[PDB]
């Protein structure tokens, strides 16, 4: 990939100077296209109720869950409402889940505890549940269909059950020389270290075109991109931040003189709390307003960057079904968010948003090429394909502060690569 | 008028068209109307030989603090 | 009575002067408007906190997820806590709009 | 030519006592990158040729490929004047070597040296990309 062709010539540097240096250019970024469009709120009216957007969900949802349970279990089809089942009948039922846990808190570490039911719901009326299924993996929020017969004692007995899946997705165009793009997140100016600042410094350093030979200066040359995604300035207690905003300005200067630059915000950052997220303000950016290479977006971002279609969030979504769930790895809840056909399942219960009425937004409407995630402890990525041809690059962005470590993705053969920075510490090896 | 307060009142209580009591009358028959459900041809037709009345273009709680 | 005849004066952020147009800073208050952004944008971001928490928690009382809520409880403290964040977010976000928008919308 | 910049190494390190990174020397002398880096190896390659004792401390810098736990990684480092060669041999492929840093007293850790870069940017503002590598064309002042 990189680190390859980073040593394709020779070096030049161990040497006395001479008459020429060598220059480069910084390769076109032919096409672009920002298409997310449903997550810029112009209206931004409240005083609505939430159960406008359970509603939609299930009415969307549907037809999928349909569509599906007919092709897993057979055409002999026996889809059912809740309140038209009669006892001791062999049926399928299309709902939503609600999970009664205690130990979740009300107005007035994990939550999991060794007891908690589960309650399938419809529009009308619920049913209690039990039988095979799982009950630490699922989570508020999901829609499912699911197969079994109604007992004497009023509850539900289930053999089997199904997801929603993968949607469709269209073939991408091959590309000729390699681009790359690199995705950070997190560095946390405000607190958290002194090698923080001069791991900053060398990143900026190389990507910039200040630091390394011919072969870095060559390879640094190619990265089309940047993505900063989300939690910029980790603060250590609200009730400091008006000193940050400063230093942020200076270094998406000393980064809008020669890259492009898309900037998140996060889970601290100077926005709204509610889950599609606006657009930072320009008003505290008077440095870096000057250049059009700048670009401030916010939270659910998509983008087709050369034909390479990327849906991200800066790491929201994954923490809270860390929470609320038994799963640990990242990558995995990343992906069973990919197969619930759902960005963020558990909202509105445990993490807030926009009362919508008129379309749930976090549906996938098609399948991305590439779906990241934000503030994740350690690197990860992975490839998962579909059913039909469908397959999606999967990877966690480690978090700044603590790794140094960012990631390469190659647009071409579409891989990921970690990157990593280290100056020397108080290190004295005769102790 | 009194036999056309009453259709109103029994589109709005129907739940196959959706949960509504937040948002206006017109706006609700567009939204089935999009995913189609089956808006029926008359709750429209009271909605377009008025103006813009509040006992008519207004859902039924449109008072009450709830 | 007198209280619909209203004139609604607007009034500086800073220093609370008021004056003709409907910008929200004061002329002589003006090199200080970027922390005067970042002040009352952590109030918004608290108010949005405070809407979500209480409106979901009608739900589980009630019982269901996808119909209405009808409960004038007036023992409950929920009841009319419910009511008045609603008119806290209202005015909060409307003094928000003095300054311009972040982006365009109709691209 | 030669004299020039090395009476203003000679005076700028033994004398006012200061830390010369590579982009202060640029910034001073108004040179482009890569050959302030290779003025900084003349300078130490003259001086330690000369008289092998002198009172004089190198910082370099070490980049290139690794292979941890089967995945391919890059790895940059800037490294004392000790452990050079067992970091060298430690890395799979070679991809940058120059030189960082002299100094006159030895430092404890790499505290000051992103001091000295962040105090000559902060008076330099309107040019970081006037001797960089990488020249674009879209970013111009136009907003
Ligand atoms: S207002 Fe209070 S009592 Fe009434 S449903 Fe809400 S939480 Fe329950
Ligand atoms: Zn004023």
């Amino acid at each position: 990939m990189f680190s390859e062709q980073a040593a394709q010539r020779a070096h030049t540097l161990l040497s006395p100077p001479s008459a020429n240096n060598a220059t480069f250019a910084r390769v076109p970024v032919a096409t672009y296209t920002n298409s997310s469009q449903p997550f810029r709120l112009g209206e931004r009216s409240f005083s609505r109720q939430y159960a406008h957007i359970y509603a939609t969900r299930l009415i969307q949802m549907r037809p999928f869950l349909e569509n599906r349970a007919q092709q897993h279990w057979g055409s002999g089809v026996g889809v059912k409402k809740l309140c038209e089942l009669q006892p001791e009948e062999k049926c399928c039922v299309v709902g939503t889940l609600f999970k009664a846990m205690p130990l979740q808190p009300s107005i007035l570490s994990k939550y999991i505890h060794p007891d908690d039911e589960l309650v399938l719901e419809d529009e009308l009326q619920r049913i209690k549940l039990k039988g095979t299924i799982d009950v630490s993996k699922l989570v508020t929020g999901t829609v499912l269909a699911v197969f079994g017969s109604v007992r004497d004692d009023g509850k539900f007995l289930v053999e089997d059950y199904c997801f929603a899946d993968l949607a469709p997705q269209k073939p991408a165009p091959p590309l000729d020389t390699d681009r790359f793009v690199l995705l950070v997140s997190g560095l946390g100016l405000g607190g958290g270290g002194g090698e923080s600042l001069l791991g900053t410094q060398l990143l900026v350093d190389v990507v910039t075109g200040q630091l390394g030979d011919e072969g870095e200066q060559c390879s640094a040359a190619h990265v089309s991109r940047v993505i900063l995604a989300g939690n910029l300035l980790s603060h250590s207690t609200q009730s400091a931040s008006v000193e940050a905003v400063k230093m942020l300005d200076e270094i998406l200067l000393q980064l809008s003189a020669s890259v492009p630059v898309d900037v998140m915000p996060g889970e601290f950052d100077p926005t709204n709390y509610t889950l599609p997220q606006q657009p930072l303000h320009p008003c505290m950016f008077p440095l870096a307003t000057a250049y059009s290479t700048l670009q401030l977006v916010t939270n659910p971002y998509q983008a087709t960057i050369d034909g390479v279609r990327f849906l991200g969030t800066s790491g929201q979504n994954v923490s809270d079904i860390f929470r609320y769930s038994s799963m640990e790895d990242h990558l995995e809840i990343l992906e069973w968010t990919l197969r619930v056909r759902h960005i963020s399942p558990t909202a509105p219960d445990t993490l807030g948003c926009y009362p919508f009425y008129k379309t749930d937004p976090f549906i996938f409407p098609e399948c991305p090429h590439v779906y990241f995630c934000g503030n994740t402890p350690s690197f990860g990525s992975k490839i998962i394909r579909g059913p039909e041809d469908q397959t999606v690059l999967l990877v966690t962005v480690p978090d700044f502060s603590a790794t140094q470590t960012a990631c390469l993705v190659n647009l071409r053969s579409l891989a990921c690569q970690p990157i990593s920075f280290s100056g020397f510490g108080a290190e004295d090896d005769d102790l | 008028e009194e036999a056309e307060l009453e259709l109103l009142r029994q589109f709005d209580l129907a739940w196959q068209y959706g949960p509504c009591t937040g948002i206006t009358r017109l706006q609700r028959w567009c939204r089935a109307k999009q995913m189609g459900l089956e808006p029926p041809p008359e709750v429209w037709q009271v909605l377009k030989t008025h103006p813009g009345d509040p006992r008519f273009q207004c859902s039924l709680w449109h008072l009450y603090p709830l | 009575g007198l209280l619909a005849f209203a004139k609604r004066r607007n009034c500086c952020i800073g220093c609370r002067t008021v004056l003709s147009h409907q910008g929200a800073v004061c002329e002589f208050c003006q090199p200080r408007e970027s922390e005067l952004y970042q002040k009352e944008v952590s109030h918004l971001n608290a108010l949005e906190e405070r809407f979500s928490r209480l409106w979901t928690q009608c739900q589980r009382c009630q019982g269901s997820l996808h119909e209405d809520v009808i409960c004038t409880s007036r023992d409950c403290p929920i009841f009319y806590m419910r009511k008045k964040v609603r008119k806290d977010l209202e005015d909060q976000e409307q003094l928000l709009r003095r300054f311009g928008p972040p982006g365009p919308e109709a691209w | 030519a030669d004299q020039l910049y090395l009476e203003n190494i000679d005076e700028f390190v033994t004398d006012q006592n200061k830390i010369v990174t590579y982009k202060w020397l640029s910034y001073t002398l108004g040179v482009h990158v890569n050959q302030a880096k290779q003025m900084l190896y003349d300078y130490v390659e003259r001086k330690r040729k000369e008289n092998s004792g002198a009172q004089l401390h190198v910082t370099y810098l070490v980049s290139g490929s690794l292979i941890q736990n089967g995945h391919s990684c890059h790895k940059v480092a800037v490294v004392r004047e000790d452990k050079l060669e067992a970091v060298k041999s430690k890395l799979a492929v070679t991809a940058s070597i120059h030189v960082y840093s002299i100094q006159k007293a030895m430092l404890k850790d790499s505290g000051p040296l992103f001091n000295t870069d962040y105090d000559i940017l902060k008076s330099n503002l309107q040019n970081c990309s006037k001797f960089s590598a990488i020249q674009c064309a879209a970013a111009v002042p136009r907003a």
